[PDB]
């Protein structure tokens, strides 16, 4: 039944995978209201769908800064995978569609925030709110995973929280859809598994790594491995020496012990038993798998939330007006955009 | 402590990812 869900979801996937949905909307059915985050290439806005009322979030990416950065085929992996996964903790894909200047992803507006807001806030959650986060990753991860997908870019940023106080995974320019390996130093440095940063070749793993790490950051408020400079952080990740503050639970520190494991062996995950080793876990003892998949737990925190369109759990950006050029920009480069 | 070390850090503000 496990299995059956998988094999499902699985044919629904590579029906989308295999046949990408394409140009199903366009600029001026949206009204832009307001930012509510950035990236190398543009930014996510709060926007209005002007025919339904609707509220959405619209990812805007400037095609020729793409192409400076050498990232058009993880920006065609992002669009291509979000259009076909389908989970209750994936951001879901209404519409996508180009123009001469750019690439537009509408997304499910998530009013709640990113968790990386309220961690900074409140400083940390105790380990039941923790868990409840974690048990939404795990089973995140088992769908991906099945899928063949690998996120890569875990972390309290990428982690929306929606109105009855849920994930939604979001920012998907990493994720890769990979049988064997890959190489690609990417990700947040903080999160990167050992392997990784040793240039070794990798697979899923290293999302499993991630999970540890973002379960430590969200009980003691700060990561595992950090410094002022990127460098002295991957010094510290690949020697492996990693404390826990005194108030971790002797099952906490367990759990966090087999996913920040630098020996792929050994690694929870990774093994055997694969997914099952941290379901079966001590920690995750009072945790419902089911009830969670259902989203029938109450959450430890439901936003603030003062109607449609208000932002006040997202920080302030400087807006800059989109324009649109009269010529196509790098058309045969995003032609299966 | 270990937080006030984390506080005191140029790192407590959201994170860019490295690439290619
Ligand atoms: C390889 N790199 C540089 C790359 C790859 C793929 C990309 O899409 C980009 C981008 O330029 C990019 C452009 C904009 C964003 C962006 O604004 N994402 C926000 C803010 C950063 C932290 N992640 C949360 C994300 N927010 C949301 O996606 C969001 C969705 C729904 N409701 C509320 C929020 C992220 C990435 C850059």
């Amino acid at each position: 039944s496990v299995k059956e869900f998988l094999a499902k979801a699985k044919e629904d996937f590579l029906k989308k995978w295999e046949n990408p949905a394409q140009n199903t909307a366009h600029l001026d059915q949206f009204e832009r209201i307001k930012t509510l985050g950035t990236g190398s290439f543009g930014r996510v806005m709060l926007v209005k769908h002007m025919e339904t009322g609707n509220h959405y979030a619209m990812k805007i990416l400037d095609k020729q800064k793409v192409v400076k950065l050498k990232q058009i085929e993880h920006t065609l992996n992002e669009k291509r995978i979000l259009q076909a996964v389908n989970f209750p903790f994936l951001v879901k894909l209404e519409f996508s569609f180009k123009d001469n200047s750019n690439l537009y992803m509408v997304m499910e507006y998530v009013p709640g925030g990113e968790m990386f807001s309220h961690l900074r806030r409140i400083g940390r959650f105790s380990e039941p709110h923790a868990r409840f986060y974690a048990a939404q990753i795990v089973l995140t991860f088992e769908y991906l995973h099945s899928l063949d997908l690998i996120y890569r870019d875990l972390k309290p940023e990428n982690l929306l929280i929606d109105q009855q106080g849920y994930i939604q995974v979001t920012d998907f320019g990493f994720a890769k859809r990979v049988k064997g390996r890959t190489w690609t130093l990417c990700g947040t440095p903080e999160y990167l598994a050992p392997e990784i940063i040793l240039s070794k070749g990798y697979n899923k793993a290293v999302d499993w790594w991630a999970l540890g790490v973002l379960i430590y950051e969200m009980a003691a408020g700060y990561p595992p491995f950090f410094a002022d400079q990127p460098i002295q952080i991957y010094e510290k990740i690949v020697s492996g020496k990693v404390r826990f503050p005194s108030h971790f639970s002797s099952d906490l520190k367990d759990l966090l012990r087999n996913l920040l494991q630098v020996d792929l062996t050994k690694r929870f995950g990774n093994l055997k038993n694969g997914v099952n080793d941290i379901k079966n876990h001590k920690w995750f003892a009072t945790t419902d798998w089911i009830a969670i998949y259902q989203r029938k737990v109450e959450a430890p925190f439901i936003p603030k939330f003062k109607g449609p369109g208000d932002t006040s759990n997202f920080d302030d950006y400087e807006e800059e007006e989109i324009r649109v050029s009269i010529n196509e920009k790098c058309g045969k480069e995003f032609s299966e955009f | 402590t270990t937080y006030a070390d984390f506080i005191a850090s140029g790192r407590t503000g959201r994170r860019n990812a490295i690439h290619d």
